[PDB]
């Protein structure tokens, strides 16, 4: 009967859809590797899909996935055991080396562009006429780290122009240079900005940007990586 | 800090948006900015695009709504105290089984149901056309229109396709708050309990799965928002530590993972399969299977 | 084996219990203390369900059903054959689910991400504990809990619902359904939008978030934005389950009559209770 034919058909369709969906989710990070970077013997039952090519806007070229995968950076880790599946210990300073929760990816060293090909993220001082419209304005507040010591002062907000939101606080340190802190890792209070992730002595080590009025995808990844790594690595001084 | 609500709002000039091949003559101007909305999402209201299809859908949609409303007022003996008291109990019912698929039923006994339904039919389909055309004008894929078609399938089956195959409009759903719940309950009893309909069971699994998946996906993107996770398109074009930590959370938890693009393929399908399997389950009820208990006993 | 990018993240630390003892992986799976707790709770639970299948005299997964104690046991222990296995399996299931949550927290800490996922999962656990622990205890017997079997638990949904007439009329049930339906609508739109931007018309450049904002303003006059839709999805789906738990915690406890009759509070308000015409008079 028709209902029997329909339910049987539906289960065959669904098995094909799951096959299609799983192969689509293998366009990054595959093939699988041994801890030494060599291709693993066992890849599982699903094959790599045929490559697709994204045409990136604003003349920034193409991306073909799957494609050749490398970290394009040195990984300061060593094995802690003689067999697979144990942790890899940092060989230096995991915050400086960018491993564990302080990891960053070698994204393009260009800033994200909006739909008109202008920089997505600008300091508010250079964004006509963006202003704080609601909530406490953090500009001028001292910044305190998890050691309850003052590390600097907020001197601007970096804004996403197309989405009209705050992405970083620009902080001025004791020595007059600035750092970006991601908005999602600070608490704005009436009389201060508080940073759980970092102690005061770790603010100077936040990676610097190379232009004062733009931030690149690579730089965002180094800054956000570094600040998140403080949750684990600044924990002796919280 | 959890990133459920913004700590600071910023505002700049109203965003009139991208042009591409859009006819700007048919865009309104920006509406006001809502500080309230701005704690959770965007403050900007408008602009909206209103071409000929937009006006047709909006007028038609209001005629469907007003047609039900005038019938509710009639039923309330034009008394605003009764209208409010009995609001959930009013019902515009379809024509009786006697009139079959005929458009000849008097207003007070199902003619008004057919008029409201006609208006609803124009409203929904013109709105479908609008989701396709607004995507075309911006050069985007038609994902939204194909996904909407899945909702339209279940609606089309309940009110149109199934009533036609059964040979009467009496089989269609009445316009009323409590009356459409009674119809839903009644439908299950008459067809020997829908829990035995395997398509109804799959629909539930996908409805469930949609809540599981958006809980997972929403939580995941907020957990990696400290590395710019919500910027999903640029993370597709150039994988960052946000996409890597998101993948590895799930790999380490349950043994497999998604890409930043691929999670949206899981998302669109989990959702469309709700109304897809649902519409099939309803289409087969009373047309092919009188009783799901009985069918289940023969597995066939 | 590892994803191409995985090794830099497999560092020591982030454990809540046992320091470095369980700080390792088995294939892709992270272990931790709460991985060991999950296996123990899950394994003991599966054995007990097998031992239940024996006493019932069936190995068919479509017939195996583990029933709570009968009502006359109230909130006491029961013999294994008559509800005791259910009681122990329920402690094992609660043990496995809480352990799974705390294991998600350990993975969060190693990866330096927020705790939103195990927070969200805790809402599923609360719905489960509502049906098997909170409602039964408030009602005064384990017997009001649902049985563990594929078809017998649907039988319980049907019998529990119809005890109160058409269960549609539970107002907390109405709100819960509204969130479930809205969440699925929102998930379809979110998936469709991102895919429509990443995968535009053949030969065109990838669209921008600005295209996604513009699409929705053109269509309905509002865009909630890329951060907003992820906030929305978390909120719709946690709300659906919150109102689900609420609709059952009030059923058989503060309200135990037909749900349809509850709506008489509205109709019998004195300023329109006695006005002729309409449906109610
Ligand atoms: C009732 C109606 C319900 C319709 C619901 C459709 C969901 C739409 C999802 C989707 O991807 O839409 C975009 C997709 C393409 O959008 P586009 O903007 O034209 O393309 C932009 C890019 O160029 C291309 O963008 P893209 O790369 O995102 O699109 C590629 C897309 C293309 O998708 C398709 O071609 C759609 C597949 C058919 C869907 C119909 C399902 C019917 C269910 C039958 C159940 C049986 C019951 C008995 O690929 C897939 O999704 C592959 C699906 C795998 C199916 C597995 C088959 C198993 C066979 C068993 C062996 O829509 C369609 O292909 C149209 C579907 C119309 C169906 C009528
Ligand atoms: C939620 C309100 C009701 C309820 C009312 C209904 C109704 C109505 C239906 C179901 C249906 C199902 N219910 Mg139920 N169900 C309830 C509580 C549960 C609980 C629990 C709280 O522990 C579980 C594990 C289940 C599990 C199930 C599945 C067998 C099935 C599809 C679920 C799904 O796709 O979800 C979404 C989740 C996913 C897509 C992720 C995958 C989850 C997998 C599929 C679960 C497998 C569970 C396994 C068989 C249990 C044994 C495993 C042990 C380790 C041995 N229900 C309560 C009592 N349930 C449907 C069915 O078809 O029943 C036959 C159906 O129509
Ligand atoms: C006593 C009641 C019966 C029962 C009888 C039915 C009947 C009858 C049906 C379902 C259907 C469903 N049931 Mg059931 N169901 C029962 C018990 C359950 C239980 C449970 C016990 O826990 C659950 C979880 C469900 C869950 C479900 C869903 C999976 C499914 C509806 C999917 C959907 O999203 O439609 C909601 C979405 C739509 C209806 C699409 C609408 C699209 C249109 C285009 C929107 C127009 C909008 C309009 C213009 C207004 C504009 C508004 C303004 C602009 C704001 N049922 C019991 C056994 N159930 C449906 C189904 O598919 O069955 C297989 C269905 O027809
Ligand atoms: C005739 C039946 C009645 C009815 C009687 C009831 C009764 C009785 C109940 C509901 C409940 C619900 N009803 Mg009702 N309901 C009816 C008709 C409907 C219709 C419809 C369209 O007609 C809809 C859409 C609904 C929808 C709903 C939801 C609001 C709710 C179920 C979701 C939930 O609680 O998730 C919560 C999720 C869970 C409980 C899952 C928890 C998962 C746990 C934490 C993890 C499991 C892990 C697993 C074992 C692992 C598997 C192994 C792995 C795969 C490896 N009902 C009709 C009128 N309804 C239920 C409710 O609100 O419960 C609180 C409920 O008890
Ligand atoms: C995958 C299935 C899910 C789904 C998907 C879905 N719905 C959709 C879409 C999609 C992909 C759209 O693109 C379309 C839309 O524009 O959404 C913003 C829509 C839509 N789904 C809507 C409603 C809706 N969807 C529902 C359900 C679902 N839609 C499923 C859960 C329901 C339920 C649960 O019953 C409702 C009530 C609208 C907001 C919109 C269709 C708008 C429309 O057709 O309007 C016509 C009428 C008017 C314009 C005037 C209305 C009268 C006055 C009140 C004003
Ligand atoms: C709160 C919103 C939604 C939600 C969220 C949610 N669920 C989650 C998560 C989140 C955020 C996870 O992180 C977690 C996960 O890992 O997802 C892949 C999970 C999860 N949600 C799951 C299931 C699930 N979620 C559901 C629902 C929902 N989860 C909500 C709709 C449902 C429904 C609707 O029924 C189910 C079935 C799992 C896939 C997973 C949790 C897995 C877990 O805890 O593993 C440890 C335990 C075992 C390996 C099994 C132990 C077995 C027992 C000891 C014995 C059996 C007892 C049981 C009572 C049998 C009853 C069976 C009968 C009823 C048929
Ligand atoms: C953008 O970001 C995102 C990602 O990546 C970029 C993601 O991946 C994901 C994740 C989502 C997906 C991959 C999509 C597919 C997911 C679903 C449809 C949800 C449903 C999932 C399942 C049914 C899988 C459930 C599997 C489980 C729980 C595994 C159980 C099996 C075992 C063998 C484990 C046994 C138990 C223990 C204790 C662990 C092992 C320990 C020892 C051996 C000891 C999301 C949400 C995301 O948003
Ligand atoms: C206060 O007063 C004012 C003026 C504001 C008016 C008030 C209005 C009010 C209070 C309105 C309330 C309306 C309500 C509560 C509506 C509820 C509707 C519900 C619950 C709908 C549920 C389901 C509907 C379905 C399934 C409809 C399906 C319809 C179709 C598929 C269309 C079928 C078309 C047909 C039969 C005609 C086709 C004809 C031709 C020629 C093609
Ligand atoms: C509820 C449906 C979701 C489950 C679908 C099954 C997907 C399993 C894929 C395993 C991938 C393993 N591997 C080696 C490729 O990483
Ligand atoms: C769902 C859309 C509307 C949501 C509006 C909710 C407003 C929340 C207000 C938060 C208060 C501001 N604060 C103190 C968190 O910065
Ligand atoms: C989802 C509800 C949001 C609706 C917002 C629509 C805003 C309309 C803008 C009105 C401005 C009209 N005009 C001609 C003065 O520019
Ligand atoms: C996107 C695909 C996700 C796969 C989810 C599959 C859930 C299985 C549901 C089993 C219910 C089967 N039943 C009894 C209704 O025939
Ligand atoms: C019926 C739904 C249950 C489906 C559960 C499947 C879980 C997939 C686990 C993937 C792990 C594969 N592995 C071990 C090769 O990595
Ligand atoms: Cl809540
Ligand atoms: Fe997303």
């Amino acid at each position: 009967d028709l209902a029997s034919l329909a339910i049987y058909s539906f289960w065959i369709f669904l098995a094909g859809l799951i096959y299609y969906l799983q192969t689509e989710n293998m366009r990054e990070g595959y093939p699988l590797e041994n801890e030494d970077g060599t291709p693993a013997a066992n890849q599982g039952p699903f094959p790599l899909p045929k490559p697709k090519t994204f045409i990136l806007p604003h003349g920034r070229g193409t991306l073909t996935v799957p494609g050749p995968e490398s970290e394009d950076r040195p990984i300061a880790l060593a094995r802690t055991a003689v067999s697979e599946g144990f942790p890899h210990a940092p060989t230096g300073d995991p915050m400086k080396d960018g491993v564990g929760p302080a990891s960053w990816v070698a994204r393009r060293d260009l800033p994200e562009l909006d739909g008109h090909g202008h920089n997505k993220i600008k300091p508010m001082k250079a964004a006509a006429g963006f202003h704080v419209s609601a909530g406490k304005n953090p500009i001028g507040l001292p910044v305190r780290g998890c050691d309850l010591e003052i590390a600097g002062k907020v001197v601007d907000i970096w804004v996403d122009i197309p989405e009209q939101m705050a992405r970083f606080l620009e902080v001025e340190l004791k020595d007059g240079s600035t750092r970006l802190l991601p908005m999602q890792m600070v608490k704005v209070q009436s009389n201060r900005v508080h940073v759980n992730a970092l102690s005061s002595d770790l603010f100077a080590g936040i990676p610097t940007i190379k232009s004062p009025t733009e931030v690149t995808l690579l730089e965002e990844d180094k800054i956000c990586g570094y600040v998140a790594g403080g949750l684990m690595y600044a924990a002796p001084k919280r | 800090y959890q990133n459920i609500f913004s700590q600071v709002q910023v505002r700049g000039p109203a965003d009139l948006g991208m042009t591409e091949d859009v006819n700007l003559a048919n865009r309104s101007g920006v509406g006001p900015f809502s500080t309230l909305l701005g704690w959770f999402g965007n403050a900007q209201l408008g602009p909206i695009y209103l071409g000929s299809l937009g006006v047709l859908s909006l007028f038609s949609g209001l005629m469907w709504f007003f047609t039900i409303g005038i019938w509710f007022w009639y039923q309330a003996g034009w008394n605003p105290a009764v209208f409010l008291r009995d609001l959930f109990f009013f019902s515009l019912e379809p024509p009786a089984p006697e009139y079959g698929l005929s458009f000849a039923a008097p207003l007070k006994e199902g003619g008004l149901w057919l008029i409201a339904s006609f208006f609803m039919f124009v409203a929904v389909w013109s709105w479908w056309g609008r989701t396709y055309l607004r995507a075309q004008a911006l050069g985007m894929g038609k994902h939204t229109a194909w996904a909407f078609l899945s909702a339209i399938w279940l609606w089309m089956v309940l009110g149109f396709i199934r009533p036609i195959l059964m040979g009467s409009w009496s089989e269609a759903v009445p316009y009323g708050i409590f009356s459409h719940l009674d119809w839903t309950n009644n439908f299950s009893l008459v067809h020997g309990n829908l829990f035995y309909n395997p398509f109804h069971g799959l629909s539930i699994a996908f409805l469930y799965g949609s809540a599981l998946l958006f809980a997972m996906h929403g939580a995941t993107i907020l957990a990696v928002s400290r590395f710019g996770g919500e910027r999903e398109l640029e993370q597709i074009a150039d994988r960052g530590t946000a996409a890597e930590r998101a993948a590895l959370f799930w790999r380490w938890t349950m043994g497999f993972n998604a890409t930043m693009e691929g999670i949206h393929r899981w998302a669109i399908w989990m959702a469309v399969l709700v109304t897809l399997t649902g519409g099939i389950g309803i289409l087969l009820s009373g047309t092919v299977v009188d009783n799901w208990y009985v069918w289940g006993q023969n597995h066939g | 084996a590892l994803l191409s990018f995985e090794r830099k993240y497999r560092v020591p630390g982030g454990t809540l219990v046992g320091g470095n003892l369980f700080d390792f992986w088995v294939g892709p799976f992270y272990v931790g203390f709460f991985g060991v707790a999950t296996f123990f709770f899950a394994a003991l639970g599966i054995i007990l369900i097998a031992w239940s299948a024996v006493l019932q005299g069936t190995w068919n997964p479509q017939l195996i059903s583990v029933y709570p104690p009968a009502l006359e046991y109230g909130l006491g222990g029961a013999p294994l054959a008559k509800g005791g296995l259910w009681q122990i399996i329920t402690i094992c299931a609660t043990g496995a689910f809480v352990s799974w949550a705390l294991r998600e927290v350990e993975i969060c800490r190693k990866l330096g991400i927020g705790y939103h996922i195990p927070f969200a999962f805790a809402f599923a656990i609360l719905a489960y504990l509502t049906l098997v622990l909170f409602r039964p205890v408030m009602m005064g017997a384990w017997g009001y809990a649902f049985p563990y079997g594929i078809w017998t638990h649907l039988d319980w949904v049907s019998n529990t619902g119809y005890t109160y007439g058409n269960f549609h009329y539970n107002p907390a049930h109405m709100i819960a359904i509204s969130f479930f339906f809205t969440n699925a609508l929102a998930l379809a739109l979110h998936g469709a939008l991102v895919l429509s931007a990443a995968n535009p018309e053949k030969g065109k450049e990838m669209r921008t978030p600005d295209h996604e904002d513009t699409f929705f303003r053109d269509l309905v006059g509002y865009s909630i934005g890329t951060l907003g839709i992820h906030r929305l999805g978390l909120l719709l789906s946690l709300s659906a389950v919150f109102f689900s738990a609420l609709c059952m915690i009030i059923t058989g406890t503060i309200w135990f009559d037909q749900w349809v009759d509850w709506w008489q509070w509205w109709v019998k308000l004195p300023w329109w209770a006695n006005i002729p015409g309409g449906i109610n008079g």
